[PDB]
């Protein structure tokens, strides 16, 4: 196709520039901005009129002048070239490779915003994911097609947990009723606003265990242009959707820090002078985060799946901050790290009491994990809650001297935190985690363990805490 | 051990050369196709 | 122990990419020196005509001075001034009515903007 | 037919010029794709159109054609057992012609035009007909669907189709002035459908949840708001109401929420049983789905489509429950559109007319005498999603002024898995007094007294909690410890309810009354024992507490006998203390 250029630049201020004429530019189109020195910038048409179009420049507007700057159309809709050989590669967050290898050959050019999934075309997420972490797999299990964020603080080890989940995540089809050779599984990893140190950590982690071969990495650095942080999850989810719904891959998507993405979104919105929100964030931030998160799921008639684990840093550990609040309003549950458990040296510091997996109740049972999974999880939650509410009353009362059965739960709570939650870098299987849970269930079979009625006691009770 | 790495790199370069060889015949056909497509 | 997979994938990727780059160099060198073929006026006529297809009204068309007169049927029909710039080898560009909009049909630009779509077919045909 | 061109595009808002003659709030087809839009501002030769579909890729100069009609739904047979988008497009037929993704610009009739219906006339030639009268009936899913005269139509009947199979487009009644009446009619979604009279609501809307049906009841024509932070269980409560309530027809509006929830409904409801008729639950249900990643402007349309469909089913004599999955998303859509209009925001960015829109939406509910002379009702339960759980945000506060019931969810109860997680101290209901005669006649003559005693016990327990935290539970008298333990029993055995348990998910009024009687009998006997010198330690150790706790898992069939044996055991236990 021929190339048309617009030289009618009439106004530049901040990140916006106005092009007169240019009524041929469609709304939302991607344009190339070329200055007098031959440098080419990117831009997106955010508002088009008969008199002029408004373009938001991707980078800074430094060096642009009204005399020599020219704007040309690239495409009416932002698109990403995708193909199956993206696995094992790395990208900068705008699709450009940063692994040193040559660019991929595009098999398809999909729009990066995607399209909404028809609710009648979806199906219920029904197959669990073994992350290797007991406090997730047993009590907040991840299901193929779920979106389940990890809520963490600024000082908590969220990157380490993300890397561990990326390394350890597996389908476990052998336990499944539809026993079969493992279906293709892949991990799409998106890093947003990441530092060079964290980037080195992630590259080393993915290289040292060969997980990179079944992975696609989108890596947006903290010093990269702010628009690339916006576009990075679009590219990641476009690749994930392509793989899952055109090659039957089970794709797990990890978004490293949605707080950085939301800061970038606030910056862009304030640049466009939108109506503000609760704390300066755009009023439409819910819609944008929804257009990112809702792309996960399982589709009827297709074997593939998309699973999302967005990690975000809660500012000042405030769960009522706009970022975690909207993310919880969109996603099906959350995993919340505890700073107190981190102070006690426990890793991963997942606090099971405020964590929740909404899709858990239909992802576990017979033909999926083990038949005792849900009852065991209910019992563990009840017993840990009882131990915590005993130790909180001890502080107010100031008396260790208390009823005998209370001391069994305090000891149970301590052993639970020190053995079940505290697992280090161990890649526990679901069977191993259930064995550890049943060993921890050293409470009375009937006088205690009464929150959930179960006859699995005769089958699994009596374990004596013995570790490997 | 080193032998596995050496064998892998040797077979990798060999098959890279093989793919180059089996592209060599169709290079000019692809060039002609692109020339006929670019020109109006 | 698993690095062999990375080596084989990297080697195949490098081979295919270098082959495609060589194909690009071959096609860009063959696309060069079009006017040596005496059929060039017949294709550059359509090359200039598609510029007027893009621009509903054009003030002038700009190309290499030797490439100008062959297109002057469109000059008579539309009244477009013919402007000379020898640096604009193998291409036709036009200035819009107000002078703000312009279009360019240089062969290298067409190759650059088409290669992204064409590579999908080229790689499949080549292998 | 006014036709113009696109002058400006900025997000979901399009300025069309050359539209002189277009009317406010008329539907426009924007662009070459014919995207549905609605005019919300007129200015000289131009019109401001809010597009109910994605505007990406639109180009200036594309045609804009006004249909000359407001946003209207088709009301007739074929809506039940279906799922619709924000502007009443069948999502299943959209899928069968578009695939797994929802692309814009798809045109499809709301009501199936090729389906045959068993017409059974009721009017005769020469009859005088007024708006809302019944022309005839059609069987839909065991429901007797009534073909109503449109509310604005009056005349005399000329011809009536005899009987048999007809489509909704075939005119079944022809008036003497040539007005043909079909099985369906259109109605503007922003106009409340007229009724003869508004009646006082005197019967309860039985939700099946003990706390709501007992402590904070809502009447049949009432309105209830259930605000709460994320994860508090709004949607679970809505779906429990959809599954278990006594409404003839349930209309569920997924305004800007997860698509997985709509899929869950679509998959599970066909397998469940309608609690009233015994048929499949999905035949009772109409779903209007506009997920969070669907176009934002369509949320407002979806709310009105849902309420208009509920009113239409009310006009036929049914009692309709309307569930709005979140009105906060509708408020956010209004805020976005207002920002595109450059209107001055009132509070937290919302337009100043937000309260007006909410009031006009919630005012459509009520128990009425329909234009046809039958009695119908609409019950609205609207969830609210305050940012950060802040109940002082404008949507919650403007909602509280108009709703009759306030079901306040609590994050502290949701974190600790104490579901339904209703904050019984912050919640209230204004229908509790007006329903007392019905409770006396249909449940038990003394039911209001049992409910009042339970509420008093909860009040005393809540008060004594402060003394517990101050002095410590060890250093207060055995009577107050008994009150604390009875409050704990009330909470964990009566107020707590597992919506996923096969039996606990539903609880009849008489089962709740039996549990309350068990708890209060135990409390009075234990109080007498405490006065009798019995230590609270052995009272707390009595096995009767296990029967009381397990009472809620007893099925409705077994519960009347379980209650008798529990009464006898309560008597015998504190007789055995001697
Ligand atoms: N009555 C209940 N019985 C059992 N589990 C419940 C109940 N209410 C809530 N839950 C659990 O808590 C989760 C929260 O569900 P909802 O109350 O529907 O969330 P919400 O109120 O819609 O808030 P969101 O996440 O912003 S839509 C459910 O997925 C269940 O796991
Ligand atoms: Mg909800």
């Amino acid at each position: 196709l021929l190339k048309k250029e617009y030289t009618g630049i009439t106004y530049i201020s901040g990140p916006l520039l106005f092009v007169e004429n240019a009524k041929d530019l469609a709304y939302g189109a991607i344009v190339d901005i070329k200055d007098g020195t031959g440098r080419v910038r990117g831009g997106q048409v955010i508002e088009v009129s008969e008199e002029y179009a408004v373009i938001q420049v991707f980078e800074e507007t430094t060096g642009l002048d009204l005399a020599t700057t020219s704007v040309s159309l690239v495409e009416d809709v932002a698109r990403l070239g995708v193909s199956k050989e993206m696995l094992g590669r790395r990208f900068n967050g705008i699709g450009k490779p940063i692994d040193g290898l040559p660019p991929i050959t595009p098999e398809k050019r999909l729009p990066i915003t995607g399209l909404p999934l028809n609710p009648v075309a979806r199906r219920k997420p029904e197959q669990f994911i073994q992350t290797g972490i007991s406090t997730i797999d047993v009590m907040n299990t991840l299901v193929r097609g779920q979106k389940l964020p990890i809520f963490s603080g600024s000082g908590l080890p969220a990157n380490e947990i993300a890397a561990q989940i990326a390394r350890q995540a597996t389908v476990r089809p052998d336990l499944s009723g539809e026993g079969e050779k493992e279906e293709p599984f892949a991990v799409v990893f998106a890093a947003m606003g990441i530092t060079q140190r964290e980037l080195s950590y992630f590259i080393q982690e993915f290289e040292r265990t060969g997980a990179l071969s079944r992975s696609v990495l989108f890596l947006n650095k903290a010093d990269d242009p702010t628009i690339e942080r916006i576009l990075t999850p679009r590219m990641a989810l476009t690749v994930a959707e392509y793989l899952a719904f055109e090659h039957d891959y089970h794709v797990l998507v990890i978004l490293t820090d949605m707080t950085n993405y939301c800061e970038a979104l606030r910056e862009i919105g304030a640049a466009r002078e939108e109506i503000p929100g609760r704390r300066g964030y755009p009023g439409y931030m819910y819609t944008d985060l929804a257009t990112i998160y809702e792309r996960a799921g399982v589709v009827e008639g297709k074997k593939g799946s998309v699973t999302q684990i967005p990690i975000l840093s809660m500012p000042d550990d405030d769960r009522t901050h706009p970022i975690p609040d909207l993310t919880g309003y969109i996603t099906e549950g959350q995993i919340q790290l505890s700073r107190e458990l981190h102070r006690k040296g426990i890793y991963p510091p997942i606090d099971p009491l405020p964590s929740l997996s909404r899709l858990m109740n239909n992802g576990v049972g017979k033909g999926k994990t083990r038949e005792d999974h849900k009852q065991v999880s209910d019992q563990l939650y009840s017993a840990y809650a009882n131990g915590v509410d005993i130790r909180k009353l001890v502080a107010i009362i100031g008396e260790d001297a208390l009823t005998e059965n209370d001391r069994r739960y305090l000891q149970f709570a301590d052993a639970f935190e020190r053995f079940f939650i505290n697992q280090g870098q161990q890649n526990r299987s679901i069977e191993e985690s259930l064995q550890i849970a049943w060993a921890l269930l050293s409470m009375l079979p009937q006088g205690e363990l009464k929150r959930i009625s179960k006859d699995h006691i005769g089958k699994y009770y009596g374990q004596k805490l013995e570790e490997i | 051990t080193e032998a596995l790495l050496a064998r892998y790199r040797e077979r990798a370069e060999a098959e890279a050369k093989a793919v180059r060889e089996k592209a060599m015949a169709r290079l000019d056909e692809a060039v002609a196709l692109v020339l006929k497509e670019v020109l109006p | 122990e698993s690095a062999g997979e990375l080596l084989v994938a990297t080697a195949r990727t490098q081979a295919r990419g270098e082959v495609l780059e060589e194909v690009r160099r071959r096609v860009r060198e063959a696309l060069e020196a079009l006017p040596q073929k005496p059929e060039w006026p017949e294709v550059v006529r359509k090359l200039a005509l598609e510029a007027l297809e893009a621009l509903p009204g054009a003030k002038a068309l700009v190309a290499n001075p030797e490439d100008l007169p062959h297109l002057e049927a469109l000059a008579r029909e539309r009244g477009v001034e013919l402007q000379a710039e020898p640096a604009l080898r193998l291409g036709v560009r036009a200035v819009g009515a107000e002078g703000k909009t312009q279009v360019e049909n240089s062969l290298l630009a067409r190759l650059d903007r088409a290669w992204d779509a064409l590579s999908s077919k080229v790689a499949q045909a080549l292998w | 037919m006014i036709q113009g061109v696109i002058q400006k595009i900025a997000g979901p808002a399009v300025i069309a010029k050359g539209m002189l003659g277009a009317r406010m709030y008329d539907i426009c087809k924007v662009g070459e794709e014919g995207l549905v839009g609605e005019i919300i501002r007129l200015d000289g030769d131009t019109a401001f159109v809010q597009v109910y579909e994605d505007t990406s890729g639109l180009k200036v100069g594309e045609p804009v054609v006004s249909t000359g009609l407001p946003l209207a739904v088709e009301l007739g047979p074929g809506m039940l057992n279906g799922i619709y988008d924000g502007i009443q497009r069948p999502l299943e037929r959209i899928r069968e012609k578009t695939g797994i993704y929802i692309t814009r610009g798809v045109v499809v009739h709301a009501l199936d035009r090729e389906k045959k219906w068993a017409w059974t006339p009721m009017v005769k030639p020469g009859d005088e007909v007024r708006g809302g009268m019944v022309l005839g009936t059609v069987p839909e899913f065991g429901f007797t669907h009534k073909i109503l005269v449109p509310p604005d139509v009056r005349g005399r009947v000329k011809e009536v189709k005899p009987a048999g199979e007809y489509t909704v487009e075939e005119p079944v009644v022809v008036l003497e002035d040539g007005t043909e009446l079909k099985m369906y009619h259109t109605w503007p979604v922003r106009r409340a459908r007229p009724v003869q009279r508004k009646l006082d609501p005197n019967t309860p809307f039985l939700t099946g949840m003990r706390i709501l049906d007992v402590l904070f009841p809502v009447a049949m024509g009432g309105t209830a708001a259930i605000p709460g932070p994320f994860g508090a269980g709004k949607s679970v409560t809505q779906q429990s109401l959809a599954k278990w309530s006594n409404a003839d027809v349930v209309v569920y509006v997924g305004c800007g929420e997860r698509g997985n929830e709509m899929t869950d409904v679509l998959v599970e409801f066909p397998e469940l049983t309608d609690p009233k008729t015994g048929g499949p639950l999905m035949h009772r249900t109409v779903l209007i789905a506009n997920t969070s990643n669907m176009p934002v402007a369509a949320r407002e349309a979806s709310i009105y489509v849902g309420v208009t469909i509920a009113e239409y089913f009310r006009d036929q004599g049914f009692s309709v429950a309307l569930m709005a999955d979140s009105t906060s998303r509708w408020a956010e859509a209004l805020r976005e559109i207002s920002s595109r209009l450059e209107e001055m925001p009132a509070e937290e960015g919302y337009p100043p007319y937000l309260a007006a829109r909410l009031a006009a939406f919630y005012e459509r509910a009520g128990k009425v005498i329909t234009l046809g002379g039958e009695e119908g009702a609409v019950t609205i339960v609207g969830a609210v999603s305050p940012p950060g759980g802040d109940m002082s945000e404008p949507v919650t506060q403007s909602t509280l002024r108009i709703v009759g019931a306030f079901w306040r969810l609590d994050a502290s109860l949701a974190f600790r898995r104490h579901f339904p997680a209703i904050n019984w101290n912050g919640s209230y209901s204004l229908f509790t007094s007006a329903l007392d005669p019905w409770y006396r006649e249909n449940v038990a003559e003394d039911y209001p007294e049992l409910r009042d005693a339970i509420s008093e016990l909860l009040q005393r327990e809540a008060g004594l909690q402060e003394i517990v935290q101050l002095v410590g539970p060890d250093a207060l008298q055995d009577a107050e410890r008994l009150v604390i333990e009875v409050g704990r029993i009330i909470r964990e055995d009566f107020l707590q309810q597992n919506a996923y348990h096969e039996v606990d998910a539903y609880c009849s009024m008489k089962k709740a009354y039996g549990i309350m009687k068990m708890i209060l009998a135990f409390y009075k006997e234990a109080e007498a024992a405490i006065k009798r010198g019995v230590s609270i330690d052995e009272i707390l150790q009595l096995p009767v507490l296990e029967r009381i706790g397990r009472a809620r898992y007893v099925s409705e069939e077994e519960f009347p006998a379980y209650f008798e044996e529990a009464m006898k055991e309560i008597q015998g236990a504190f007789k055995a203390l001697a």
